[PDB]
């Protein structure tokens, strides 16, 4: 043909699209049976449509242990009206792209594709999520690369990590694993999976957000095939109760790790989950195990610190994990094995820090700006902005603006950061470490620090 | 008498998978109304409206180029510059990467904390990236501070001051990065790749350079390198997002004014100083590594060929997959397939690499040693296949992919600039995508057949492998596998 | 049909003979059926539950044990046997829809036979 | 010092001999 | 890894660690880590300057004192007289063990 810079001879130009367009408004339609239908019209000719269940490990207990993560990893296989084959047959014939995630509170089911295939979308993860097959077979494959998913877990201490404090950090729901251990493998069966599925999802459960369809379409596929599912009274989440806790797994050799956390309010309380996410960017920090970039937190308090005046230290940053009625922000850290006990007092002596005050305005507005760059940047994703509508119309059921959030970020002073850090370090803590931890301090040394 | 068929405990299980197997043997016919597993080629050319892509050229040949969306709130905005290790010379090589490092390291107005300070008051980011072509630098800011953005380039790019003792610390910055090469060895068996397939060619130089070159960097090394290379010519502003094309223009007409206007070109440059692929390769014997890690390419195309649509049809045909895929035994790719109902691999990825006068064209595999000859023998025999057997099922799935995926991926402000900037400088404008997919739907199965037997059939290879690799085929082997003898 | 027993005769006394040679030894019908003659056979009996392969191979041993013997099953034993309770041919039948599918869209093979 | 097949792994040679 | 196989020992390790802390929370037991790491020289650095006459008690139940003394003298009497070291000293803290 011709050469890629020549223009194509012959070729039926679309007319261009308007340089403002008028963003579309989200429509939220509830069925009889409780199931909400939410979507949204966009300029871009891609369509992500997923389903978000409010199932997950704080269901599993007592006798349930290991099936959230399986459901994830069975997700999109044979149904009782499509072989695996036939279904990803169906997927890769329209270009689409699958994707299933498992939470302790939240499991979501994605499909994206260009938009003129929607209802093949919906009639396929329908299909999916309705009508598991749960053949004997697949969930035995799924089960043999579910033991190399849970031994690799090993190869990222800050996962490894995460999860250990949240299993150290509460006693009830909560504390389940959201990777459960070998032994709780074994037990688990399609007949278990069938009886978990059919228990916990149910259409007052389940939200369908399409971002980038017209909803007259999305309805027209998706009544037909929800409306059967049945009504199921509204029963209530378990409640969790934080504690303190240490996790402790001494393998030896090199390179220590740990994780100081305390607890913060969840999701619900929408004036300090802010004050949450706004010092987690004030504390901020890197990986320091690579670099590239400025203005990825290389200034916080945590980097300007540790990694500009102590040496030898791999790993040093903050993290954040909000429920829906609880939360839990730590500091994460590397050092080095002999250097733990000054780390932690490194950490410590941080934590103290910014709780008396010892925070300027300079640093506050800093932080504030990068909370609110990162709220709106990440919105800049279709499949973000799909899976935050269906997180929120499962948790609110409303979809609050951002603009409220933006607020509450530049409304904040230093006052507030005072009494929220001297708040949360004044209850138990969460310790974690692994690696070598015998010159690694005790619990009641750390917990006495604060 | 015979007991019932629930005493026995396996007659139970017998009875129990049977009646399984009967409800699967009656679907529900609701759910089985639109999808379908056939491929179709769809035609789609309303849904493929976009906002117009503004191309402004200023009077030093400085080209603006903006995407507007004013319902955003973001904005992305960069420089991309027709500039690399390609176009530095064997005593030269590794400036690029240095200045990579060095640019924001402050200038007659900013000090380092300044620098820093003003960018992250205002929550942006600030992103550099060189590669052997194309060098950019860009902003990641909100709708207000796209100005700012603007005067914080251009000044990075035009008032860099190159402090001594900042381009000492850099020096043993990268020196060290230089000697912990390792860890990311998909990137070093690139690396080989390039270097044995483009040997003696400046192709085949790494972007890092050699150790002594960035020991003996010096101020006026930089100064010159950006004297020869940043020209306006060479350079596109690229802006995604909430920004209005006039208001761009006018800020990169006030501030990139000291620029070199260098006449040296690109064009002339590529011609003088061609690229060639020699077929050859580098085995990195290693046997207290886990994995072995190889990839087998061939000579590719450039950008501007109109065959290297048809080879990214080809990659799609191949494919890419790893053990954490799902449905890897079901998918359309049989290289992928043969991968996944073997499990002759950790991960399987097909390349199509593009420059300005040459590509490269291959697979990339990381498996356990005792697969590789298998692994091989499939890689080999599913490339080669593309010259004799393509069906149109599997051209046709390839093509709703790469559209899919094409428009897929370009979801947020900074993709968006990256493909305007990548877009003006490859193909000296930005391809329509009702011209891109009218150009990839005329890739049918014959045309995939005539490009293989081009570019794969009967033809040198180019091996780089690292690993217990004792057991990956010779030479000769994956050179006799680019044919066959059958026909 | 012409080898229904309902229906013809001929098929009636068929099945009474291959009933009466299966239950000497304690076969079933199904336990003929040989993974070596067919990989379909051999993925079906992969895909069947524990239990029921175990019961199968006991019966097999025990047929062969009689066969060794020159025996046959207790007549006591022979008025408790099943010779046409099926375990196999369902899944079976379904293996095959399966192999099928999957050559009508043009997907490799799952397995294939060794060539000897 | 850094053996030899260590240096040619960490440094690409594209001036093979 | 035919430890944990026995509940009753690897609880009763396990809390000498998790009560202790210094040299009496040393693992008798060490992990599959520093076992990569022992060699024949680094025992010998240990037994050196550990391994001394001072340390040591020769007890036998059986036997008469004269010939046993006139065979264990020539054996050991030529071991350096080394100064007596004072015990690594362990502090009792309280702790808490815990393994899913
Ligand atoms: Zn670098």
């Amino acid at each position: 043909l011709t050469s890629l810079d020549m223009p194509l001879q012959g070729v039926s130009l679309p007319p261009p699209l308007a340089d403002k367009v008028e963003p579309s408004k989200l429509q939220i339609t509830t069925l009889p049976n409780g199931l909400k239908i939410a979507s949204e019209t966009t300029p871009n000719p891609a369509a992500s449509i997923g389903l978000y269940v409010d199932c997950g490990s704080i269901y599993e207990a007592p006798y349930f242990h290991g099936a959230t993560h399986l459901l994830e990893r069975m997700a999109f296989k044979s149904t009782l009206n499509r072989t695996h084959f036939r279904l990803v047959r169906e997927i890769e014939a329209i270009g689409g792209n699958t994707s299933a995630s498992a939470s302790r509170e939240q499991m979501s089911y994605t499909i994206d594709a260009l938009k003129t295939y929607v209802p093949e979308m919906v009639e396929v993860l329908i299909d999916s999520v309705r009508n598991p097959a749960f053949l004997d077979w697949e969930v035995n494959e799924e089960l043999r690369k579910m033991k190399v998913e849970i031994a690799e877990l090993a190869k990222n201490p800050m996962g490894f990590l995460l999860e250990a404090i949240h299993s150290a950090g509460y006693s009830g729901p909560l504390a389940s694993p959201l990777y459960a251990p070998e032994s709780a493998l074994d037990r688990l069966n399609g007949e278990l999976l069938e009886e978990f599925m059919t228990e916990n999802f149910t259409a007052a459960r389940m939200v369908l957000a399409a971002s980038g369809v017209e909803h007259e379409e999305l309805l027209k596929v998706a009544e037909p095939l929800t409306s059967d599912l049945p009504n199921v009274p509204p029963q209530l989440a378990p409640k969790s109760q934080y504690v303190g806790g240490d996790f402790r797994q001494h393998t030896g050799g090199e390179a220590t790790h740990f994780a100081v956390a305390f607890e913060v309010p969840g999701w619900n309380n929408e004036k300090e989950a802010v004050t949450a996410t706004v010092l987690q960017m004030l504390m901020g920090g890197g990986g320091s195990f690579s670099a590239g970039g400025p203005g990825k937190g290389m200034h916080s308090w945590l980097y300007r610190r540790v990694l500009n005046e102590y040496q030898e230290v791999q790993s040093c940053t903050a993290f954040t994990s909000i429920f829906n009625d609880t939360g839990l922000f730590g500091i994460y850290g590397c050092s080095s094995p002999q250097f733990a006990a000054k780390a932690i007092e490194l950490a410590a002596k941080e934590l103290k820090d910014v709780a008396g005050g010892k925070v300027n305005q300079a640093h506050l507005d800093r932080a504030k700006a990068a909370t609110k760059s990162a709220v709106l940047m990440n919105l800049e994703s279709r499949m973000i902005a799909a899976e935050d509508i269906g997180r929120q119309i499962l948790t609110y059921g409303e979809r609050k603006p951002v603009d409220q959030f933006l607020k509450s970020v530049d409304q904040l002073t230093l006052k507030d950061i005072a009494d929220f850090t001297s708040k949360v370090i004044s209850k138990p803590l969460t310790m974690g470490s692994f690696g070598d931890v015998l010159a690694v301090p005790s619990y009641d040394t750390i917990s006495s620090k604060f | 008498s015979p007991p019932p068929p629930h005493l026995m405990p396996y007659d139970h299980a017998a009875e129990i998978i049977k009646n399984k197997i009967k409800k699967l043997e009656n679907p529900d016919k609701r759910f089985l109304k639109y999808a379908s597993p056939h491929p179709i080629l769809a035609s789609h050319n309303h849904i493929l409206s976009a906002p117009e892509t503004r191309v402004t050229t200023l009077p030093n040949g400085l080209r603006v180029a903006t995407e507007s969306n004013l319902s955003a709130k973001t904005a992305t905005v960069g420089v991309w510059i027709d500039a690399g290790s390609r176009f530095e010379s064997d005593e030269t090589n590794g400036t690029a990467h240095f200045l990579e490092h060095m640019i924001f390291k402050g200038t007659d107005r900013r000090t380092v904390r300044a620098l820093e300070e003003e960018i992250e008051d205002i929550g942006g980011h600030l992103n550099a990236y060189t590669s052997r072509e194309q060098t950019t630098y860009y902003a990641k800011v909100l709708d207000s501070n796209v100005n700012q953005a603007l005067d914080v380039l251009a000044d990075i790019l035009q008032n860099s001051k190159f402090e001594e003792q900042r381009i000492n610390r850099e020096r043993d910055v990268i020196l060290r990065e230089m000697q912990e090469v390792e860890g990311q060895t998909d990137e070093v068996v690139l690396d080989h790749l390039h270097a044995t397939a483009f040997q003696y060619t400046p192709l085949g130089r790494t972007i890092l350079g050699p150790a002594q070159n960035v020991k003996s960097i010096t101020r006026e090394d930089l100064q010159n390198y950006i004297k020869t290379h940043y020209t306006a010519s060479r350079m596109v502003i690229a802006a995604a997002g909430a920004v209005k094309h006039e208001e761009v223009v006018e800020q990169v007409k006030k501030l990139f004014t000291k620029l070199s206007s260098d006449p040296t070109t690109t064009s002339q440059l590529v011609a003088n100083e061609p690229a060639s692929f020699t077929g050859s390769e580098v085995r990195m014997i290693d046997d207290d590594l886990p994995l072995a890690q190889f990839a087998v390419a061939f000579e590719g195309a450039s950008w501007t060929d109109p065959d290297s649509v048809a080879l990214m049809v080809m990659q799609t045909m191949l494919g890419s997959w790893n053990k954490n895929v799902g449905g890897g035994k079901h998918v359309g790719s049989d290289l992928t397939q043969r991968v996944a109902i073997n499990e002759i691999a950790e991960s399987i990825m097909a390349f199509n690499t593009n420059y300005k006068d040459t590509g490269l064209f291959g697979v990339y595999a990381v498996a356990k040693a005792d697969c590789l000859d298998d692994l091989s023998y499939a890689i080999m025999y599913e490339v080669t296949k593309l010259a004799y057997r393509v069906s149109d099922a599997d051209v046709t799935r390839a093509r709703n992919q790469l559209k899919s995926s094409l428009l897929l991926h370009m979801d947020g402000t900074s993709p968006i600039a990256e493909d305007i900037g990548r877009q003006l400088l490859t193909y000296g404008r930005r391809i329509p995508t009702a011209e891109l997919f009218a150009r990839i739907d005329a890739v049918d199965a014959s045309t995939v057949k005539r490009v293989a037997n081009k570019y794969i059939y009967d033809k040198d290879i180019a091996i780089s492998a690292i690993g217990p690799i004792q057991d990956l085929p010779d030479y000769n082997k994956f050179r006799r596998r680019t044919y066959w003898n059958r026909y | 049909r012409l080898v229904d027993p309902r229906k013809n005769f001929l098929a009636r006394m068929h099945m009474k003979s291959v009933s009466n040679r299966l239950r000497r030894y304690g076969l079933r019908y199904d336990d003929l059926y040989d993974p070596l003659y067919d990989l379909d056979i051999k993925e079906a009996l992969n895909r069947l539950p524990r239990e029921i392969v175990d019961a199968r191979n006991q019966r097999l041993m025990r047929a062969m044990d009689l066969s060794m013997k020159h025996e046959y099953l207790p007549d006591n034993l022979q008025a408790v046997q099943t010779p046409f309770r099926s375990y196999l041919q369902d899944m079976l039948a379904l293996v095959k829809r399966e192999r099928a599918e999957r050559e009508a869209l043009g997907a490799l093979p799952l397995y294939q036979r060794t060539i000897p | 010092e850094v053996p030899a097949t260590v240096e040619a792994v960490k440094t690409p040679n594209s001036k093979i001999v």
